[PDB]
RNA sequence: UCAUUGCCCAAUCUUUGAACGCAAACGGCGCAUGGGAGAAGCUCUCUCGAGCCAUCCCCGUGCAUGCCACAUUUCUCAGUGUCG
RNA sequence: CAGACCUGAGUGUGGCAGGACCACCCGCUAAACUUAAGCAUAUUACUCAGCGGAGGAAAAGAAAACAACCGUGAUUCUCUCAGUCAGCGGCGAGCGAAGAGGGAUUCAACUCGUUGCCGAAUCGGGUCUUAUAUGACCUCGAACUGUGGCACCAUUUUUGU
């Protein structure tokens, strides 16, 4: 709807910012097992709900 | 001798013998912290293309703020913290999470000169 | 360690012609070689009451149970203050320690 | 115009004065009776200053006195050297009944007004069995008084001075 | 000892003479709120012989319960059921009347320990137990080195454990022997005894 | 990454560390002076669990009654020994 | 004096939370008290200036509820209970 | 003649409680499925579920026991008896124990209320001393009775008063 409070607020500012490819710097060490941003939000796909 | 008198057929008791208390060495905190300051006010400038123009027209830099700040706050924390005197704020927080305070500096500064006061570019 | 208790012939038809070193002792008895019960637990004999004390013999065996183990007291005394107090005996004597003790050997079975 | 008669109340207020009614109301047993025929105004009273004489005192009549004891007598080669023992009222419920049991206060003074009336109902009738003087006397209040204390229960007089008798 | 014959006294309830002190108090709870602090009992014999002991700490409850029986609630009374346990006034109540009193008190607030409590009275419809309750936290009374055992861990209530001696007899405790019985090891523990399995550590 | 900032604040928790850690005990002496009370608040009166706190303070634990301790006078059991 | 080493006593510990000033799909809103900051004002006329201080804002901490003891040696009351 | 006392308020003052956790415990409460080749009694089960509520374990615990002895002597627990000649039971299904013995573990045992307890409650709270008691003093909880003593095993029953 159009307002939306500050909880819900946090909700998505708290998943966007992990919803992007991982630390790349991260990825470069030794030993990293590493997959993918796993994880990560999406919305044509993956609607937040409620 | 002498009894009441009534206001309502039923009773009451009487707001009385109240006079301190004051329980409690309370306040408990110690060397108080004082909340919020001002390296922490300002968490970093925000310098897109718009603080570029806006620096121009209302005298006026956005800078990234503790998004729980109410304006007031912050108001009297710069003009202090930098000298000066702000003649208006706009303020949000966008769900970039941040506050992004669009203040326009009086006419006795210039949020450009002011910048590469900070050395902003 | 094992505390001093009587004997006693115990229980049934079963059992009747048997006998065990039973709970307790018998306050009469221990009254007949003569002892402070409290004292007694204070020694590490038991005690008892529930122990109604249904024959003769029983005291007899007893006092010789219990003279026995006095027989073969040390009791510690304590220094400075004088042994003394029912004359507590010699410091080398024993060994009090370690063995730590079956009863049995003092009375026994 | 004043509400008190067409007022109403809070409970506590209610039960108590609706509590004497109450107790006007069903027929009582001559054991329920035995309080109500108290001694008179002025006999009451009269006696309570008497009792005023063999009343009780603070913790420091006998202390003081320890003191006294103790510095003489328990130390110089000396024994009982002490004056003589206070001469006040017997008092205290359980005193009172080995006393009585012990048939032994003259005159047994009773309270008619008292928490449990129950806790001493038994006491005229153990009065009268032990033969005694026994009256029936109003509140706890003066007798707490005499002894100073808030209210008090049981009393009796083994002694007095003859002058007084 | 005074109690000696106020015990008697006591014991007297059948008549007239109790029956004004009862009804009394019966007009006097009829009057009165459900639960309350008392500045001392009503049945001091009981209290002081069930242990009452005239200091702070101890502290007097009067309560009021329900009597009668129960039903067994069911919504609009149905049992499915085959037909055992039925009836509206099936299930009698195991618990007892006084055990729930102390329980309820037990419940009803956040500190007091029964240390017993006695049924004072009784009408058509309430009975009352003149509770003597005892908070564990008067410095006095933690530092009574006699009763300080009633501060321990185990005292984190008592009374819906069962730990009254009434509780406890509806625990059941008796101890003629074969009268004793099962219940010696609580309801249950003995039944875990008793329907024990194969431990058997060789065959 | 002209990285030694983060060591910078850190410096910066060292000293407010402390600087509490000072406050704090002073605080905490100047509340004594008299066995308990408001000496000192919870705060400075450090928790320590629900049962550790709560607890029979030993006075009032170990000092016991007369009867006992006459009794205790009376039948003391240290060793005695026995074999022979 | 390494160690995002190790250990750990030493401390911090948001926002919550039984969760309690009140409240609540609101970072809402209060209430007592302390504390802070400051256009204006004021004052100092210090020339500036400075200070001082107000309207204004913020922070700290009380402040929920029950139960429990207590109060100066008394806290204030109430009541057809009750004293003469 | 005159003002209490008594109780119930309201403060203030100091605690407490909640909710956790909840393997095990401790209470409480409390199914049906099943089987009986049906099935209602029965069984399951005095189990499930539910609920209350503790602990480090809890629980139990010191005779209104057991016995029928040539006797036994808190509790617990274990082994045992005995799945029994105890026995319950459409008496069927199905069920069903105790005592003792052996044994582990234990020198485990304990109070008050009814006994003269009593030369200003011997108390407690507070206070203040003493470096704590103690000292001390109030408070005022407390003589509606807290102390001490004594506690049907004793005290010597009794009588050596």
């Amino acid at each position: 709807g159009r307002f939306k409070p500050l909880a819900i607020k946090k909700k998505y500012a708290k998943k966007l910012k992990q919803n992007r490819p991982v630390p790349y710097w991260i990825r470069l060490r030794t030993g990293n097992r590493i997959k993918w941003n796993e994880k990560r939000r999406h919305w044509r796909r993956t609607k937040l709900h409620y | 001798t002498k009894r009441k008198a009534y206001t309502r057929p039923q009773f009451r008791r009487p707001h009385t013998y109240r006079r301190p208390a004051t329980v409690k060495p309370s306040s408990n905190v110690s060397a108080i912290k004082n909340k919020w300051d001002a390296f922490r006010i300002i968490r970093y400038p925000l310098t897109t293309d718009k603080a570029m123009k806006k620096i121009e027209e209302n005298n006026t830099l956005t800078f990234i703020v503790d998004s729980r700040a109410n304006k007031t706050e912050i108001k009297k924390a710069i003009r202090k913290l930098y000298q000066v005197k702000t003649v208006k704020v706009n303020t949000l927080i966008r769900p970039d999470g941040l506050k992004k305070a669009y203040i326009r500096l009086s006419a006795s500064y210039d949020a450009l000169d002011t910048a590469n006061k900070m050395g902003l570019v | 360690l094992k505390a001093l208790r009587p004997q006693v012939n115990c229980p049934t038809v079963r059992y009747n012609m048997k006998r065990r070193l039973g709970r307790g002792f018998s306050l009469e008895e221990l009254k007949a070689a003569g002892v402070k019960p409290r004292y007694a637990r204070t020694i590490g004999i038991r005690v008892d009451r529930r122990r109604k004390n249904k024959s003769e013999e029983g005291m007899n065996i007893n006092v010789q149970r219990l003279k026995t183990y006095m027989s073969k007291l040390v009791l510690f005394p304590l220094n400075r203050k004088k042994p003394q107090k029912g004359d507590a005996t010699e410091e080398e004597v024993k060994a009090a320690t370690q063995d730590r003790s079956r009863y049995g050997t003092a009375a026994v079975g | 115009r004043d509400l008190s008669r067409f007022m109403r109340w809070p409970t506590f207020v209610t039960m108590q004065r609706k509590k004497r009614v109450l107790q006007r109301r069903l027929k009582v047993p001559p054991a329920l009776n035995q309080f109500t025929k108290v001694l008179d105004r002025s006999s009451r009273n009269e006696l309570l200053k008497l009792v005023k004489k063999y009343a009780p005192e603070t913790r420091k009549a006998r202390r003081d006195r320890l003191t006294k004891v103790a510095e003489e007598k328990k130390k110089n080669p000396k024994g009982t050297v002490s004056t003589k023992a206070p001469l006040c009222v017997v008092s205290g419920l359980q005193e009172v009944t080995r006393t009585i049991e012990k048939k032994t206060a003259r005159l047994v003074l009773i309270a008619n007004n008292v928490d449990p009336i129950e806790l001493v109902l038994w006491m005229p009738t153990l009065c009268r069995a032990n033969k005694i003087p026994y009256a029936i006397v109003k509140d706890k209040a003066r007798l707490g008084d005499a002894i100073g204390r808030k209210t008090a229960t049981c009393v009796a007089f083994t002694d007095v001075n003859a002058e007084d008798q | 000892g005074s109690f000696m014959y106020l015990n008697e006294l006591w014991k007297k309830k059948s008549s007239d003479v109790m029956r004004f002190i009862q009804r009394v108090r019966a007009w006097e709870f009829r009057h009165q709120h459900t639960i309350v602090r008392l500045r001392r009992p009503t049945r001091p014999e009981k209290a002081r012989m069930v242990g009452y002991k005239t200091k702070q700490g101890y502290v007097v409850f009067r309560v009021r319960v329900r009597r009668g029986g129960r039903k067994r609630p069911v919504h609009k009374g149905i049992t499915y059921g085959k037909p055992n346990t039925a009836g509206v006034l099936g299930r009698k109540l195991n618990k007892n009347n006084r055990v729930v009193a102390e329980q309820r008190l037990g419940k009803k607030y956040g500190n007091l320990r029964v240390l017993n409590s006695y049924w004072v009275n009784a009408d058509s419809t309430f009975l009352w137990y003149e509770v003597v309750a005892v908070d564990p936290m008067h410095r006095a009374i933690r530092r009574d080195p006699r009763i300080n055992w009633i501060v321990n861990a185990v005292h984190k209530h008592r009374e819906q454990r069962g730990l009254t001696s009434a509780g406890r007899k509806h625990r059941g405790l008796r101890q003629k022997g074969h009268k004793a019985s099962k219940l010696r090891p609580s309801r249950r523990a003995a039944w875990r005894r008793n329907n024990r399995m194969v431990f058997l550590r060789k065959r | 990454r002209l990285g030694r900032i983060r060591t910078i604040r850190k410096g910066i928790a060292r000293i407010m560390t402390v600087l509490n850690k000072n406050e704090r005990e002073n605080l905490r002496k100047f509340y004594s002076d008299k066995k308990l009370r408001s000496a000192k608040p919870k705060t400075l009166r450090a928790k320590l669990t629900h049962r550790r706190r709560l607890a029979l303070k030993a006075n009032e634990k170990n000092r016991k009654t007369r009867r006992q301790l006459r009794m205790a006078h009376k039948f003391p059991r240290r060793i005695y020994a026995v074999k022979v």
